[PDB]
RNA sequence: AGGACCGAACCGACUAAUGUUGAAAAAUUAGCGGAUGACUUGUGGCUGGGGGUGAAAGGCCAAUCAAACCGGGAGAUAGCU
RNA sequence: GCUCGCCGGAAGACCAAGGGUUCCUGUCCAACGUUAAUCGGGGCAGGGUGAGUCGACCCCUAAGGCGAGGCCGAAAGGCGUAGUCGAUGGGAAACAGGUUAAUAUUCCUGUACUUGGUGUUACUGCGAAGGGGGGACGGAGAAGGCUAUGUUGGCCGGGCGACGGUUGUCCCGGUUUAAGCGUGUAGGCUGGUUUUCCAGGCAAAUCCGGAAAAUCAAGGCUGAGGCGUGAUGACGAGGCACUACGGUGCUGAAGCAACAAAUGCCCUGCUUCCAGGAAAAGCCUCUAAGCAUCAGGUAACAUCAAAUCGUACCCCAAACCGACACAGGUGGUCAGGUAGAGAAUACCAAGGCGCUUGAGAGAACUCGGGUGAAGGAACUAGGCAAAAUGGUGCCGUAACUUCGGGAGAAGGCACGCUGAUAUGUAGGUGAGGUCCCUCGCGGAUGGAGCUGAAAUCAGUCGAAGAUACCAGCUGGCUGCAACUGUUUAUUAAAAACACAGCACUGUGCAAACACGAAAGUGGACGUAUACGGUGUGACGCCUGCCCGGUGCCGGAAGGUUAAUU
């Protein structure tokens, strides 16, 4: 059975770090609404 | 040329273990600690000018820290910098 | 010519190919290609704009004159080759100073064929004219419509232009639509019917050879669900509808023309 | 030559038995279909929710789909238990 | 430690993705391991990853992203030019041997190569954001030449056998060697050289393209492999001494030939087909501005530099994705023997394993298998399941047919081993020798040696010779769908969807149409032999009547009728 989660760090930056994130005013939203929670890791960069 | 601080300060340790002495006994090689940001380069002149003794050349390799456990509590080491370097056959520190 | 292929397999039985023995064998001409990527259908948003399209054999773009104003310089036909990008044949043509185009192939042109463009040109098959100076009643292709600005008219294979009447400013045409159509008698022609009017006698044989060719298969209306189309639902084979676009828009007869700048260069619809 | 033929890799999933608090939230065993093509596959990219994509089954869109998921309006409203 | 069993196109060996210390050593057994545990991918401590040539980084681009100005948009923002990023693609260079407990093309030994900067010498027209060439490209097929590799022989070393025989036509083992450098071969492509001229390559050009003339027709480019060298080296069976029992130091024979042979290489080649098969740089060349015995360029020599990051370990898995040490999933590379067509299959090699609960007993019943008297579908919704058929060569094969098929129709015969034909044939390969020439990796001739089917005849054993594994059940009538395909991931694979073909209908290009408040984009760098929509669904024969209803198309006299006034 293929599952869905398949591994790729190349992928997963791109689409989830912080500098795409920071492309759009909504993912500073996202960087913002995090920071304000007080998580410890704000992206998957990390 | 290198300035004189930046060569008093490239060096840290002498590396100590049983790879080492062999290398020291087999192929007239030093390892020892460096600053992680050292370069070939200056690792050369470091060695060239504090021991006075001449180099051939130089191998460097960086070694990642060991994830630990204190008490349940995660702890990573940190990574350092180890220098091969090859003393020119004459000199015996 | 037409070859029927012997049925030799079922995707084989139907098939009829159009052969032409003079096409060149080997590459095209270097110079004059750049590349093109398929679209899928999809525009600058990403999303299918037009259905049916993907896939197909990789193709490269042939750069075509169209304009055809290399004025006054007689040119010599080297070789008809194959274009994946059109119906019709192109022609690699020399010109007397060293300079290389590809042309639209008329009918009836071959290697070592002279041709030539300006207001001066003979009337011969492959000559381009402003259509001041063509007689009336030829026939022609590659027509422009805006002086200078290329052909445009009368491209695919096997097509052409009827020259009916000119009126001072302005010809009149027949295009192969039955349209009447008036257009600026400065705007320029080639003599003859465009080559390869065989292109319309292939079968396909086989869905095979439409996928081969960028085609996507079309799903029917009726087969659909009614969340997807206008036509869709039924316990069984159900219609009672009038038939419509995917949109909605009643989709046999309904006329969707709608350009009132260009209604007066219209003199009769093609009926 | 061939959306040709027989048959491994490879891609599927027709039948049966087992399993059904499973070895497994879809498998195993024995058979089965395609196997030069409308084939299959790696890597990256694009299409975003009344929207996508769909060789069309209301299928699929992260084990979720006749309208995804997350947060909010929100203590919706509940002549019902 | 000995024996037994299992995989061996994997259950072995490398790598990519992904993981991150699981790698090695010492120590511990509380918890974790479906049991015990002295053991461990567990706890604790220490150790371990060495690069000018491998990879990244770097130069260059694809799809696509971002995008100064710009265009558009209530705001947010959207699109996009110049640009700038973006590999899964293009771009310089290293091999063999040795070594650690754990790294190695990185360390050591030996022998190499690449790029760039400086300096000297000699000779010189150098110069681009521009021009040209090149890079640079499909599918299938066929053959020839090779190698990896294997087998046998020769050679060398050892052996003479627990039970009949075994000094021989006997047994076991070894018989290896790279990049680089020189040679330019099998073979592929291409006529060459010199003048003169020119509406072309945004300007120029001696470069490319074109035209004419003269001359010679052999020059050039590419190219596996072999051979020589590398290599008086290394490695090497096996011996000699310690063993601290792990293994450690010294020595070291032979190291040839023939045959067979790839899916690898020549080969991005050649032939052929239509569905007509990336880009850009590095590279070569041309000049412009400009410079001008400066600079720059070419050659030789010397010298310097080649940074930084990754490098342990798993990697079809107990380390990745599956909540698990989970019968699942996961891209690439390597590819031995015997039989075989084979990467199927059976047994083995190298190598790796016995799947982390055992011990007994030999009830019903369940699961997976073997066999079965007589009968042979009587079972059952239904021959479900099972049984059966099954190979190669040759003979033979119906209706029907779109003339291809049907067809492996059906059905039948032969099949082991030994000898002879022939002390090994037909065939393949091919040494020596010979004779030539433009002399060579040459041509003709010769045939030793090696390898070697298939057939026929005769004998012979068994119940059985396609002996195992492997490997079509066949025929008749009929519905539906022409056919190959596709689908309800996870109860439906079908008669459903698609399909080639057919028809209707829209669309004259700033096309219709679709996405989008718009700008734009797709259709399409296409132009009615084209594109969209709808229905039908190969092919054959066909497709009848109705325009009252509802649509759609045309008409614009009359009636009614909005804002407006
Ligand atoms: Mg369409
Ligand atoms: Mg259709
Ligand atoms: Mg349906
Ligand atoms: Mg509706
Ligand atoms: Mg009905
Ligand atoms: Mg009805
Ligand atoms: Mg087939
Ligand atoms: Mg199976
Ligand atoms: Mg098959
Ligand atoms: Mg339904
Ligand atoms: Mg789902
Ligand atoms: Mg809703
Ligand atoms: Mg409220
Ligand atoms: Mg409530
Ligand atoms: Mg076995
Ligand atoms: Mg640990
Ligand atoms: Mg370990
Ligand atoms: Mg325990
Ligand atoms: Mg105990
Ligand atoms: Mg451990
Ligand atoms: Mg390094
Ligand atoms: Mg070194
Ligand atoms: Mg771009
Ligand atoms: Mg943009
Ligand atoms: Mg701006
Ligand atoms: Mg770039
Ligand atoms: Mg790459
Ligand atoms: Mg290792
Ligand atoms: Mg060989
Ligand atoms: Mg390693
Ligand atoms: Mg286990
Ligand atoms: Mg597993
Ligand atoms: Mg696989
Ligand atoms: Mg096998
Ligand atoms: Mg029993
Ligand atoms: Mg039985
Ligand atoms: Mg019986
Ligand atoms: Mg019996
Ligand atoms: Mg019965
Ligand atoms: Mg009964
Ligand atoms: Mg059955
Ligand atoms: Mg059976
Ligand atoms: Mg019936
Ligand atoms: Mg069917
Ligand atoms: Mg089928
Ligand atoms: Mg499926
Ligand atoms: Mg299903
Ligand atoms: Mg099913
Ligand atoms: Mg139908």
């Amino acid at each position: 059975m293929k599952r869905t989660f398949q591994p790729s760090v190349l992928k997963r930056n791109r689409s989830h770090g912080f500098r795409a994130r920071m492309a759009t005013k909504n993912g500073r939203q996202v960087l913002a609404r995090r920071r304000a929670k007080g998580r410890a890791r704000l992206t998957v960069s990390k | 040329m290198i300035r004189e601080e930046r060569l008093l300060k490239v060096l840290r340790a002498p590396h100590v273990s049983e790879k080492a002495s062999t290398a020291m006994e087999k192929s007239n090689t030093i390892v020892l600690k460096v600053a992680k940001d050292a370069t070939k380069a200056e690792i050369k002149a470091a060695v060239q000018k504090l021991f006075e003794v001449e180099v051939e050349v130089v191998n460097t390799l960086v070694v990642k820290g060991k994830v630990k456990r204190h008490g349940q509590r995660i702890g990573r080491r940190s990574d350092w910098k180890k220098a091969y370097v090859t003393l020119k056959e004459g000199q015996n520190l | 010519a037409v070859v029927k292929c012997k049925p030799t397999s079922p995707g084989r039985r139907h098939v009829v190919k159009v052969v032409n023995p003079e096409l060149h064998k080997g590459k095209p001409f270097a110079p004059l290609l750049e590349k093109n990527s398929k679209s899928g259908g999809r525009n600058n948003n990403g999303r299918i704009t037009t259905r049916h399209i993907g896939g197909g054999h990789k193709q490269a773009y042939r750069i075509v004159d169209f304009k055809r104003n290399k004025d006054g310089i007689p040119a010599v036909v080297e070789r008809l080759e194959y274009d994946p990008n059109r119906s019709a044949n192109i022609a690699l043509v020399l010109y007397k100073d060293g300079e290389r185009r590809y042309i639209l192939a008329p009918k009836g042109l071959k290697a070592g064929d002279q041709i030539q463009s300006g207001v001066d040109a003979a009337i011969k098959p492959g000559n381009t004219l402003p259509m001041r100076n063509i007689p009336v009643g030829s026939t022609v292709h590659n027509v422009e419509m805006k002086p200078g600005k290329g052909g445009q008219l009368a491209r695919s294979a096997g097509t052409y232009v009827q020259i009916v009447a000119r009126d001072g400013a302005y010809v009149t045409l027949r295009l192969r639509s039955g349209e009447m159509r008036k257009v600026e008698a400065d705007c320029r022609a080639t003599l003859g019917e465009v080559g390869n009017a065989e292109h319309m006698l292939r079968v396909l044989g086989k869905a095979g050879a439409a996928r081969w060719r960028g085609v996507r298969p079309t799903v029917r209306g009726t087969a659909m669900n009614p969340v997807d189309h206008p036509h869709g639902g039924g316990e069984g084979r159900n219609f009672g509808k009038h038939p419509v676009t995917p949109w909605g828009v009643q989709t046999k007869g309904k006329k969707t023309r709608s350009n009132k700048r260009t209604d007066k260069f219209i003199v009769r619809r093609r009926s």
